[PDB]
RNA sequence: UCCCCCGUGCCCAUAGCGGCGUGGAACCACCCGUUCCCAUUCCGAACACGGAAGUGAAACGCGCCAGCGCCGAUGGUACUGGGCGGGCGACCGCCUGGGAGAGUAGGUCGGUGCGGGGG
RNA sequence: AGAGCGCAAGGGUAGAAGGGGGCCUGACUGCGAGGCCUGCAAGCCGAGCAGGGGCGAAAGCCGGGCCUAGUGAACCGGUGGU
């Protein structure tokens, strides 16, 4: 699958890949965003 | 508990009857059992881990040990294995742990075998190594009647400081290892 | 077997060849030295001979030494050789092969088959002293298919062998006829 | 716990492990 | 056989290891000529000497044809040759032993082995064992 | 087994091959490059007590009075078979006390 | 007739011989496996390419069992 | 300067496999134990900790040993930069200069640097 | 080391790149020394710096996977933000 993962508490992004089937159904990954200094993301 | 009846049969009873048969020259050479792994090859409760449990568990009252499992390697589609599925308990005991379960064993275990008439002496491999297998594995102290819901059996295994077997047989015996001859 | 043994130095290789003179070697624990022997006279010394006998070098230092064939290079195409060696002995245990001979006839050629010989020499570690010329083999009673291995030889006093004492000396094999070529080609 | 073997022939062999109460029937005195 | 397939035509490159030293039997039969022996060749040759000394000696193939001859059905240029229509051949060069005999005397083993050479296409040379062993 | 024996090298320069016997404990500043050890303090081939990893602490302070004193500060620790625990670690404890 | 392919071939080997001065980390070695190693002043990447982490000269050490080494002396 | 042992580098089998043998004063190994740190898919086997008593058997250190592996000439050749002659071709031969593998002779159960203990 | 290392082959590899476990997500942002390859375009390798971190006692290691296939100039469009 083609993903992108977004930061809370604002906007980013960044490069990725999901898989659907296989154990991810959940994504809550750790970055670096750039408007400040490291947060969490997500999925979609 | 390094103390029991069976533990100085081999201390001030077998260790001298070792040197009639040889005559060593260091106190270091003497074969010494020091060592047993039970293991249970059961591929039959392979689907169901819940069988497993009530094996194992029941494994640890006749070993009186953490019993643990070995997983498989190749794939058995023939009997149906592929990864490491597959399921052998295995549990290996030193020290007295040994001491106190093969007391249950040659004294309680062994003559309440269904028709025993004595090991099988072809069972020495040529190194100080010994192997036998059973079925009713109930025939351990511990286990009741009211207990058992199949009679999955279990083959163990012993290690010596042997290296000639003829030692061997000598050593088991002497700690009460009753033989067919 | 005795040989006049010339002295090779600077020569060219081919030179010598162009005069009948064969190059060659003499060497051992205790020398090395370049050589040449002509090629007639070796031919008739060696065929009898071979790499059983031995045969003696006469250098021009009136030197007789008791040399052995340890190998002989050939040339292929029109077999003649280019290269000999000679390996210089003493009189302490040395390895090398011995001739054998088969007496009588076995239950298998009298009968009707063919003595398959895989062996014409066996290997034998022995001193230059004891240096026998052939080594009695009684194949008598071998049967067809049957054979004799090393582990059952005519082993001379102080003379013990050198290969596995599992290796087979011979073997009695199956006469092959034209009655198989009609099942042959069949099939 | 000092277990307690009572088989049917004699032979009351003490050990260790769980519940000392094995009524065990015929050990290796018969 | 086993192997793998069709391989390359290749060179018959001088005399180099194209060569032997008689290993089994009496009398023996080598190569002067480098060429492509083929399968049926050996063959005819095979059969000839045994029809010569029915219940006779025993013959050594020495030789063995393990080279994929190929060939082009009779068209042009798609592809490369099915072939195998002759066989599987053998690299012979100059001073290579083909053929050895035993248990028959000179002139048998003799006009045994040039019956052969004569099924085969190169020239040939019989021979005795002289002593050169190794 | 020598892995880590093996990465270390080609870190930097100035090793601590930490050997610890079964009542003693060995210790030595390697400089690799040439095969050549400068200071090595020794434990039972000292004078020290028997207490091991008490032992161990002082076979630490040891080498540091021996370490400055010919000029060293490269704490390129090394760890051999010994896995980082007491004996071997109370080896870095006065190694490190400064 | 399925057999007219192969593969861009991808020019591989050593690329700076023994005795030879090496600018700040250019490449030494593009091999396939592990048929050289790090040395000296001489790190490596994904593809197993050798190459130089100082200037200085390339050289070539052979160690049997352990393999082949290339690393580089500098001079500063 | 010299000998033993300990740690650790260097060449990468001429170091290795196997055999016999010798060491427990020092040193290393085993070992006593699992309270502590700490550990096992289970086990103090490995890892780990506290320590005397016992030993050289194992492990190891050191010799002797050639049966295996390994190493392996000289000579000759094959092959061959380069030059040139013969044949229909498959090919062949000479000059110059280079020159293997294989095998033979035979070699070996090795060498040394720094640091430390010890007479 | 004839196994394994997702899949063809090859080189490579146990003095780990293979197998298990713990903690984690550097399948980082901002640049890029110097080269590999190369007609162009393209592909490729990467020391190191800054910020902010991760596993580790430390040394350190981490800009995805042992590596070599798993792909598409540009134009024209889709959604987000500054």
């Amino acid at each position: 699958l083609l993903l992108e993962c977004t930061e809370c508490k604002r906007r980013n992004y960044a490069t990725e890949k999901n898989k659907r089937n296989t154990p991810n159904k959940l994504e809550l990954r750790k970055y670096c965003p750039w408007c400040r200094k490291h947060t969490v993301h997500r999925e979609v | 508990p390094l103390d029991l009846a069976l533990k100085r049969k081999y201390y001030e009873e077998v260790r001298p009857e070792l040197i009639r048969r040889f005559g060593y020259q260091n106190v270091w050479e003497v074969p010494r059992l020091e060592k047993v792994v039970i293991n249970q090859g059961l591929g039959e409760a392979k689907e169901d881990a819940r069988i497993l449990e009530k094996a194992a568990q029941e494994l640890a009252l006749i070993t009186g040990q953490k019993p643990a499992v070995t997983r498989a390697k190749k794939s058995i589609s023939n009997f149906k294995l592929r990864k490491g599925m597959p399921i052998g308990l295995r549990v290996t005991l030193r020290r007295d742990r040994m001491w106190i379960f093969l007391e249950k064993l040659l004294n309680v275990a062994l003559p309440r075998i269904r028709d025993f008439r004595g090991l099988n002496p072809n069972s020495f491999d040529g190194r100080g190594n010994y192997n036998l297998g059973l079925r009713e594995q109930l025939i351990f102290p511990e286990i009741t009647y009211d207990m058992v819901d199949a009679l999955r059996g279990m083959d163990i295994a012993v290690v010596t400081t042997a290296e000639t077997d003829e030692e061997a047989r000598a050593l088991l015996e002497l700690l009460g290892f009753p033989f067919r001859k | 077997y005795r040989l006049k043994a010339y002295y090779r130095e600077g020569e060219k290789p081919s030179a010598l060849r162009r005069a009948g003179k064969l190059p060659g070697v003499m060497y051992n624990r205790h020398l090395n030295r370049k050589v040449y022997v002509d090629l007639v006279e070796f031919d008739k010394v060696f065929r009898q001979a071979s790499i059983h006998h031995v045969i003696v070098l006469e250098l021009p230092d009136g030197q007789s030494l008791p040399t052995l064939v340890r190998q002989v290079n050939l040339d292929k195409r029109r077999r003649r050789p280019e290269h000999v060696d000679f390996f210089v002995l003493s009189d302490e245990p040395v390895e090398m092969y011995v001739p054998l001979r088969f007496v009588g006839t076995p239950a298998g050629v009298r009968a009707g088959g063919v003595l398959q010989e895989i062996h014409r020499d066996i290997l034998v570690k022995v001193s230059p002293r004891n240096i026998p010329e052939f080594i009695e083999v009684d194949v008598s009673g071998l049967e067809i298919g049957d054979s004799l291995h090393a582990s059952d030889l005519k082993l001379p006093p102080g003379v013990e062998l050198a290969v596995s004492p599992e290796e087979t000396i011979a073997a009695v094999v199956p006469p092959e006829d034209v009655e198989k070529l009609a099942e042959e080609a069949a099939a | 716990v000092p277990a307690r073997i009572i088989c049917g022939c004699g032979n009351v062999i003490e050990t260790y492990s769980t519940k000392p109460e094995i009524y065990v029937e015929v050990c290796s005195k018969c | 056989r086993m192997k793998y397939r069709k391989q390359q035509r290749g060179r018959l490159k001088g005399a180099t290891k194209g060569g032997d030293y008689v290993a089994f039997g009496d009398f023996g039969l080598v190569a002067l000529e480098p060429a492509w022996i083929t399968a049926q060749q050996i063959e005819a040759a095979r059969v000839a000497m045994v029809r010569h000394f029915r219940r006779g000696g025993k013959i050594f193939i020495r030789i063995f044809p393990d080279k994929p001859y190929t060939k082009k059905p009779l068209e042009v240029r798609m592809g490369k040759g099915k072939g195998n229509v002759e066989g599987y051949v053998a690299v012979v060069k100059p001073g290579r032993v083909m053929f050895e005999v035993a248990g028959v005397t000179e002139e048998q083993a003799m006009e045994a082995l040039r019956i052969a050479g004569h099924k085969l296409p190169i020239k040939t040379k019989i021979v005795r064992r002289d002593a050169y062993d190794e | 087994k020598f892995r880590v024996r093996n990465r270390i090298k080609r870190t930097g320069r100035l090793r601590l091959s930490v050997f610890r016997s079964l009542k003693h404990i060995y210790a030595q500043i390697i400089d690799d490059e040439k095969g050549v050890t400068l200071v090595s303090a020794s434990s039972l081939a000292l004078k020290l007590k028997g207490n091991k990893t008490e032992v161990a602490r002082q076979v630490g302070r040891a080498l540091a009075e021996k370490a400055l004193a010919l000029g060293i500060k490269q704490v390129a620790f090394d760890r051999g078979p010994y896995k980082y625990h007491g004996r071997v670690k109370a080896l870095a404890e006065g190694a490190r006390e400064g | 007739t399925k057999n007219g392919r192969d593969s861009q071939a991808k020019r591989l080997g050593v690329k700076r011989y023994e005795g030879q001065v090496v600018r700040a980390g250019n490449i030494l070695v593009r091999q396939r496996g592990t048929r050289f190693k790090p040395g000296k002043n001489v790190g490596m990447g994904r593809d197993f390419t050798l190459f130089a982490l100082v200037d200085g000269v390339v050289e070539f050490q052979d160690r049997g069992r352990l393999g082949r080494y290339v690393h580089v002396r500098p001079l500063a």
